[PDB]
């Protein structure tokens, strides 16, 4: 797992050299934007359950055969699994957001996620439907400027939308 | 197009077009600019008209995408759409050209040939075209919308 | 390529029409000069419509001049109509024979 | 050269191509258009400009021509005996296609007849390539006319 | 790779086998990608990844 | 297009039979005749019925029963079977 | 055309009267002004592609369904994405026209002058070029008062719109 | 065969591809003189016998080819070169309706040269000959559709050299 | 074949005469419902397979015909059965197009009665068949259309009793 | 391969191969399960080495892609890593042919034409060639990165 | 070849006549606008490696010909076509020096299309090319010359197509 900042530092321990004078005020510029940053993630976070729930509803209405009889999210032991499965991805996005790096979202959720679905028989497509119903619910929640100072965030917000469509393109 | 059979036609005489069939190509020629819109319109929802297309298609035959059926897969459906799809653009050539000969001469010459070859139904096939038929016939108006049709109905017509 | 002349069938089976009749209105049709009419010259077309109506070549070159001025006037259906009305067509094939 | 055969070499004037001629004429006699012959020999043996990779190779023969050290005879010789000559007229033509056509480039007319491209057709079946180079320039039509 | 994504609840030899009582489903339709926009060998799209990793 | 576009005696088209036909006619006659070989004893084919009764477009009417009567046929009946008599317009 | 140039002359004329230093002080104003003016419309003229496929992308990221709904009114289609493209070079055009004139009078009737018959009739929303031109708000890079007299015609634009 | 229009479908089809911005400025600019070549068509074929009968007096009436030894002495041969000329002007008019000399090449050209060698016909006279059926055509039609008909009358001239 | 403009052209040049007024008031009875007929020909050319699927499984699908031994009972039967009820549904558009009947008589009633008598084909069911397929065919173009068409439908059952 | 400059060779000399020509074809065919080895090892790390390859070939030349560099963004970025495909394919053939003549007759013969008319500078491809040539000699044993350096070599100095 | 001046000497030698007022007419309009010819042909010869790379790239530089499969894929092959450009726009200069599109003819055109028939290369696409090369040049030379330059890269293509 890697952060941001370890990104540029074991980089360079491979060249093995110290960290150039240039380099640190790339990293001083991103401290500058690091409370920006926790309240991306606490937009995200203090509306997760309802992020889920408003876009399964959503998918469940285009396409219905998913939850009708002899469909693959029928019963109700297995819309609980695919509620879940929503969940699951939204907390390692929120985790790569925190940490300004996705190595933790294609390490630990990513890692052979398309090649269960292959042996689950679950449609791959229709989770990658259902990231970009929860990818236009959280980047109109980080836009949220209720309790916050006014600026501009729309370099961190394109951040965050950068790893919601990573994670669907790792499924399909 | 409608200049080609008319000169075709004027050939195997060995003789000049007459007053009747040049008439037919200033009246065609006339009507190229409502026939550059309609293409136009259609080329514009692609993704509407072959998904929408597609999606009844699999209400009215759910076999197909059913485990034994042809379409079974998401492979398998996706070049389920590819197939849609080089229909409504051979019907956008046909809409342009002022006769239904690029929808022949491309895709309904051996048609029951190729489609009998790769094992798919040729009656599926003509049901997603009827299906493609009703979604781009709700965008256009009452007069476009009624010259369009006969140029999917046409296909299926040679599909059958 | 799952061509069809359906009316034509229907009237060679049932015997409205001959052998010699049914020939003919395959020259004449549109499948045929789509194929054997306009992708040739006017010189090329006479002697490919030797071997299809004929069976054989053109065997004389005052064979040629007498055929190519009659389609250079009347186009196909004023060829095909001047061999299959020939007697050496007659000859060989009788109204039944293909 | 059939009503005429002794109009070889006599320029025609200004009704034929241009001639080029390896003159050195001057007050000192100096050549000055070393760099002009040698453009006019690459374009009457393979009709273009070679490209500079292929080129390379035959560095050594431009070389010794500019320095006023060969010939124009040596030097058509030296480029038409070439491996990029051969791997272009040569081994991709068929074996009377090639005579007829490096025939034509060294001397500056095609065949005669079957008494002309049989001779050179033996010589390429016991000699072969080369052979058939040095007996088109080794010829009595072309000393006379060039 | 975790063992929670190594080795499901069935794996494609329990799926295979029964899809006429179980597990038909048939699948639902992909977001429609034109043919025409697919990139062939020798053409630069295909090292666009290549290039954000660096 | 049609066989009557003047082409006669002293043109560059050869001799031949010319029809009142209009370009695509379709009027067409119900004849009947028997027509022998007369050259098979010395060709050898094989033995074809000669009895006829066919449907024969009037555009070839004119050579088919001109070359029936050169043969040796001989022509037993004939009717109009489709088209109109004294037609002005409308044969096409 | 509202120009300080002929708002004087519309001023004297009004009562049939030459020009007083009342005018030749109102236009002696437009040429203190006009040197920071034309350095802004060469500047945003200079990076106008830069500018314009920003804010096109701009949009795009905040209204999402402007790219998935069905419809000749929203740019789903490749037709649609570029009559986007050319309405944010519109309001970009008509900017530096504005800096170079000196006042709000080629905008006035090149582009505000109808506007909101059009966006009612064609279905257009008007908060999709208030996010575009707050964009290039935030993007040309200019300072000082050559960024206070780019700011100040961007910001007619947003008044009218909303 | 193939029109302009079809030559258009043909390109676009042959990539996969619908009627982009590029393809469907040609379509106009064929609609747009769609009315003018229907106009200069029906004009050639009512002066087509004076066309050929004025090219003819202006190139090779009173010349060498006419008399015993040249080629078109007979009656045969100069009603058989005539009809020759029947063919270029009726073929160059198709040309100019559909806007394309894709019928110039198959139904004309295709081995055109090769039966004027066995034939023995000369083709430096030929040319002559529709050169000024060029320059009489380009008088009646005007000077819009004239030289469009000087289009397919080049073609085949550049075909047959 | 000869329509409704070519049958008052025929009946003018008998006598010499130009068209007078009798003779354009037939005219315009034509061009006025014209457009009526190119829409409802159109739209039985769309639904012609489902015309005759509708019409056989109504008239003769479980009935004698189709059972061993009985007539359309093979599948060569079968498919020349379904064969001629497009042909009639084929030429009743061309007669309705043209608002004369002469073309059913050159081409479809062209001894059709002795071909049916002499293969045993049931006469009394096809041209109840036929009229099966006029009902449902008159759904589709409604009454002012399905008037003329069922004009024709009836000329063919007519001529072939 | 040597078979085909064997016969050429041959051929215009207008005589059969010689004795020790023929031991040169027996010698190579008797090393062609061996070559097929090297060859495989480079065929599936071909995209490690054209990123290793890219990306230190962006340290030594900062001019390619810095602004008024030929390669300048991430498209233009992207057709230098086509290239870098390109020649690191040619090389894979050079070695199952033993020679050269497989990288000279396809992107060798007018390369240096071929650069000079699109403006990219043919001082920095060579610079990238052997960028590629260190990560592929890193895969290879000691004799086996020795026969890779042949062609690697041969690619270089032809393109100066 | 013959230029402008040889054009119209032989043209009244074919008369035996001296020259005349029309034919110092055309001598005129030759020696008049002589040196704006000298003036594009210099401008030219030195935007020749850019007008070629610019109308390579404008054209034929993305598309699938540069591919692997497609005609001009590999080096050889890529340096082969810049080669031809290179000899049309050198011999369109020709041709705009001289006044006359002799030069064309008997060096270029000559069995060109059976040329490039025989080896596979796209006539429609080389076309192109030569039609990118007309307006990259076109803004270079001007307005006048940049006219008289286009009437000899039409010449190329129309003996090309
Ligand atoms: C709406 C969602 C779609 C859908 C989902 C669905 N998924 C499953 C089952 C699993 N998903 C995973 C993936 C992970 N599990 C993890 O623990 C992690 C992080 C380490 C990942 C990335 C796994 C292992 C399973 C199996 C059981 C589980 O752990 O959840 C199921 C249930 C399968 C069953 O048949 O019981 C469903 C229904 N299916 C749909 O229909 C939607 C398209
Ligand atoms: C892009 C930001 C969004 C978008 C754009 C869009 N606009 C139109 C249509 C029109 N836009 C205008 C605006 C102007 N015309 C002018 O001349 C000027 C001043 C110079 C302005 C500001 C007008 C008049 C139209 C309609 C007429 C026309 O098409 O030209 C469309 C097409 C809508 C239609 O129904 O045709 C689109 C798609 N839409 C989006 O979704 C983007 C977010
Ligand atoms: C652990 C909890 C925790 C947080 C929740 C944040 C909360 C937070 N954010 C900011 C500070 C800020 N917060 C924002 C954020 C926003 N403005 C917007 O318009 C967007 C809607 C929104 C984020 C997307 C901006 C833009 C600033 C800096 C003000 C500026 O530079 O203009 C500050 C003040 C810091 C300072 O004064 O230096 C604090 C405490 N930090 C924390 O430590
Ligand atoms: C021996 C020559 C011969 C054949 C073959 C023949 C076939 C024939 N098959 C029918 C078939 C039919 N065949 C099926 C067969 C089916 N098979 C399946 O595997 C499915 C489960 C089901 C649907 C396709 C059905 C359902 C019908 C009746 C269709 C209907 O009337 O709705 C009918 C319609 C009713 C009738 O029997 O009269 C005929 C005439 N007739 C002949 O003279
Ligand atoms: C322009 C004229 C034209 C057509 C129409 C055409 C069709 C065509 N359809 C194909 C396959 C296919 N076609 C289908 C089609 C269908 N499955 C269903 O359930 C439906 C009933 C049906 C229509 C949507 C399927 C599933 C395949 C893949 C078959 C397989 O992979 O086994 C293939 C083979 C793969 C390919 O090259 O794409 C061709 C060539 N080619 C042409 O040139
Ligand atoms: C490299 C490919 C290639 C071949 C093969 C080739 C053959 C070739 N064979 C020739 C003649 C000949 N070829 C034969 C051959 C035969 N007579 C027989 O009875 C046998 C069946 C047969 C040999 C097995 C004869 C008799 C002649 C002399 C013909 C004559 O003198 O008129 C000639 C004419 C020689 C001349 O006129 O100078 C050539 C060029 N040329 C080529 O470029
Ligand atoms: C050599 C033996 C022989 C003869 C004579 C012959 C005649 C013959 N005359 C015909 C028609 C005709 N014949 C006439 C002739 C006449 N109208 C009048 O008013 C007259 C009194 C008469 C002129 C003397 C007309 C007008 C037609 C065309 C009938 C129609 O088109 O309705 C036709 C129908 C085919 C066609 O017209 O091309 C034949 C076959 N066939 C033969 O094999
Ligand atoms: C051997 C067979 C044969 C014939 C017959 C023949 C005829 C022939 N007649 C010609 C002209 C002509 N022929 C006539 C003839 C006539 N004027 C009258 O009033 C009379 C009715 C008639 C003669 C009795 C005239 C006036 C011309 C010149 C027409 C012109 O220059 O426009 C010409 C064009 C110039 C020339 O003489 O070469 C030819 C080729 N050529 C042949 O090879
Ligand atoms: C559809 C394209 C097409 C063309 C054009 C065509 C021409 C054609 N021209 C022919 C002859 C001929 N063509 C001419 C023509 C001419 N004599 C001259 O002096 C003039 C230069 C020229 C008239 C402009 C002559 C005289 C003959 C007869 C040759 C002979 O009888 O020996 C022949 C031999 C048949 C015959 O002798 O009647 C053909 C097949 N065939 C085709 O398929
Ligand atoms: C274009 C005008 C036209 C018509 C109408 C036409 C009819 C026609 N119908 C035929 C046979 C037939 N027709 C039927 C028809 C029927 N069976 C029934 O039970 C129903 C009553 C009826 C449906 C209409 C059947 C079963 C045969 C086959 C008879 C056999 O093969 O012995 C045949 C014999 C050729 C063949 O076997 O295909 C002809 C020629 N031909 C024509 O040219
Ligand atoms: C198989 C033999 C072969 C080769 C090698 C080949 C190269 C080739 N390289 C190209 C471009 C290019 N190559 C570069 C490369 C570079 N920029 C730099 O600064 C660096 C020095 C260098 C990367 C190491 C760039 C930037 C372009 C695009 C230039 C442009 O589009 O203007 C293009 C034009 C577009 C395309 O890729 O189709 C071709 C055809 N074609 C072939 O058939």
């Amino acid at each position: 797992m890697l952060d941001a900042f370890a990104k540029v530092v074991a980089q360079a321990d491979a060249r093995g050299e110290f960290l150039s004078n240039t380099q640190i005020d790339a990293l001083s510029k991103m401290v500058k934007e690091g409370n920006q940053r926790l309240d991306i993630v606490n937009k995200v976070t203090s509306n997760a359950s309802a992020i889920v729930t408003n876009s399964a509803r959503a998918l469940f209405a285009e396409q219905p055969q998913l939850i009708q009889p002899g469909g693959n999210a029928y019963t109700s032991r297995r819309m609980a699994a695919c509620l879940r499965d929503m969940e699951i991805v939204l907390r390692y996005v929120s985790y790569a957001m925190i940490a300004g790096d996705s190595s933790v979202l294609d390490d630990r959720c990513l890692n052979g996620l398309r090649e269960t679905y292959q042996a689950l028989g679950t449609p791959g497509s229709s989770v990658a439907v259902a990231i970009q119903k929860m990818k236009d619910a959280s980047v109109a929640l980080a836009n949220d400027t209720t309790g916050t100072p006014i600026g501009d965030c729309s370099s961190l917000v394109a951040e965050l939308a950068g790893y919601f469509d990573r994670a669907a393109v790792s499924v399909v | 197009s409608i200049v080609t059979k008319s000169i075709v036609n004027a050939d195997a005489e060995a003789r000049y077009l007459s007053p009747g069939e040049l008439d037919r190509i200033k009246s065609f020629v006339l009507s190229g600019q409502r026939r550059l819109r309609i293409a136009q319109t259609l080329t514009e929802n692609r993704e509407r008209i072959v998904k929408q297309g597609g999606q009844q298609l699999f209400q009215r035959r759910p076999d197909v995408v059913s485990p034994g059926g042809n379409a079974y897969g998401e492979e398998m459906t996706a070049t389920c759409l590819r197939d849609l799809d080089y229909y409504l653009r051979l019907v956008t050539y046909g809409i342009i050209a002022g006769d239904v000969t690029p929808i022949e001469e491309i895709g309904l010459v051996g048609v029951k040939e190729m489609y009998s070859a790769l094992g798919t139904p040729i009656s599926g096939v003509a049901e997603g075209i009827r299906c493609m038929k009703d979604v781009a016939c709700s965008l256009l108006s009452g007069e476009d919308a009624a010259e369009v049709g006969f140029y999917f109905d046409y296909t299926l017509a040679a599909m059958q | 390529y799952g061509f069809s002349f359906s009316v034509l069938e229907s009237q060679v089976k049932n015997g409205q029409i001959s052998i010699k009749e049914f020939v003919r209105s395959l020259g004449k049709s549109s499948v045929y000069q789509k194929q054997f009419y306009q992708p040739y010259v006017n010189s090329r077309v006479v002697e490919l419509a030797f071997r299809h109506f004929l069976g054989r070549n053109l065997s004389s070159l005052a064979e040629f001049q007498k055929f190519f001025a009659i389609l250079s006037k009347k186009g196909l259906t004023g060829l095909v109509d001047s061999l299959i009305n020939s007697r050496e067509y007659s000859d060989y094939f009788n109204e039944e024979t293909v | 050269q059939v009503g005429n055969p002794s109009t070889r070499s006599v320029s025609v004037g200004s009704l034929g191509p241009k001639v080029f001629k390896s003159e050195g004429i001057n007050s000192n006699a100096q050549r000055t258009n070393n760099e002009s012959i040698l453009q006019a020999s690459y374009l009457a043996v393979f009709g273009r400009m070679i490209y500079q990779n292929e080129r390379i190779g035959l560095k050594g023969i431009d070389n010794k021509f500019l320095d006023n050290n060969l010939s124009v005879k040596e030097l058509i010789r030296s480029l038409a005996i070439s491996d990029t000559f051969r791997s272009l007229y040569w081994t991709p033509l068929y074996v009377c296609k090639s005579i007829e056509w490096i025939h034509y480039r060294l001397l500056g007319r095609p065949t005669y007849g079957r008494q002309e491209i049989n001779q050179y057709f033996n010589v390429a079946y016991k000699k072969g390539f080369v052979g058939v180079i040095n007996s088109i320039i080794d010829s009595v039509e072309y000393n006379e006319c060039f | 790779m975790p063992f929670n994504l190594k080795t499901p609840r069935y794996g494609i030899e329990f799926r295979s086998k029964l899809a006429a009582t179980q597990f038909s489903w048939a699948s639902p339709i992909r977001r429609f990608r034109p043919q025409e926009q697919q990139p062939k060998a020798g053409d630069p799209a295909l090292f666009l990844n290549m290039v954000q990793e660096m | 297009a049609y066989d009557m576009d003047g082409t006669g005696a002293g043109s560059l088209e050869p001799r031949g039979i010319k029809s009142s036909a209009v370009e695509k006619d379709s009027r067409c006659f119900k004849v009947t005749f028997v027509l022998p070989s007369q050259s098979r004893l010395y060709t050898f084919r094989e033995l074809q019925n000669v009895y006829t009764t066919k449907m024969v477009p009037f555009s070839s009417w004119y050579a088919e029963q001109q070359r029936i009567q050169k043969m040796g046929g001989k022509i037993l009946k004939v009717e109009l079977v489709a088209g109109g008599q004294m037609r002005s317009v409308g044969n096409q | 055309m509202k120009t300080p140039i002929t708002e004087a002359i519309a001023t004297a004329d009004n009562q049939g009267r030459f020009l007083s230093n009342t005018e030749l002080q109102a236009v002696n104003g437009r040429y203190q002004r006009a040197t920071a003016s034309l350095t802004a419309a060469k500047a945003l003229t200079g990076s106008a592609q830069r500018l314009i496929t920003g804010a096109a992308q701009a949009v795009y990221n905040k209204f999402p369904y402007t790219t998935q709904m069905p419809g000749p009114a929203y740019a789903s289609s490749a037709i649609g994405k570029a009559k986007c493209a050319r309405d944010i070079g519109y309001y970009l055009r008509m900017v530096t026209y504005c800096l170079v004139v000196g006042g709000t009078g080629p905008m006035d009737e090149y582009l505000v002058a109808g506007l909101e018959e059009i966006n009612r009739s064609f279905d257009l929303s008007p908060s999709w070029y208030i996010e575009a031109l707050q964009y290039i708000k935030n993007s040309h890079g200019l300072s000082g008062q050559v960024a206070n007299e780019a700011n100040a015609y961007i910001d007619y634009a947003i008044n009218t719109l909303s | 065969m193939q029109d302009a229009i079809t030559s258009v479908i043909n390109a676009a089809d042959v990539q996969g591809k619908y009627l982009d911005a590029n393809s469907v400025e040609k379509l106009r600019g064929y609609f747009q003189t769609g009315e003018l070549r229907v106009r200069a068509a029906a004009t050639i074929a009512a002066n087509a016998a004076t066309i050929i009968k004025e090219a003819v007096a202006k190139s090779l009436l009173y010349s060498d080819i006419t008399r015993p030894g040249g080629n078109m002495y007979t009656t045969r041969r100069y009603a058989a070169c005539i009809r020759d000329l029947d063919y270029y002007l009726r073929y160059a008019t198709y040309g100019m309706l559909a806007g394309d000399p894709s019928i110039l090449d198959e139904r004309v050209l295709n081995g055109l040269k090769e039966t004027y060698n066995s034939l023995g016909v000369p083709i430096g006279a030929t040319i002559q000959a529709i050169q000024a059926m060029k320059e009489v055509t380009g008088s009646l039609v005007g000077s819009d559709a004239g030289k469009e008909m000087g289009l397919y009358f080049d073609y085949i001239c550049s075909g047959l050299s």
